[PDB]
């Protein structure tokens, strides 16, 4: 994680809960 | 894609006027800490 500071899942890019902002993290599976 | 201000040249060329204008400090995020 660095989108908005280092977050422990393991996927980078993968194209909401709004976890950060536009990341959607559907689920772990982050940055959507 | 006559005067257009508010048409881009980052963001609208407006929006960047008002945000400068306007004091910020407000995006402490990522390298803000």
């Amino acid at each position: 994680g660095c989108v908005l500071g280092l977050v422990n899942s393991s996927l980078f890019v993968e194209d909401g809960q709004s976890l950060c902002a536009l990341p959607d993290t559907p689920s772990m599976r982050l940055a959507s | 894609i006559f005067n257009l201000t508010l048409l881009e040249p980052a963001r609208s060329a407006i929006e960047d006027l008002l945000f400068d204008k306007v004091t910020i400090a407000d995006p402490g995020y990522m390298q803000g800490y």
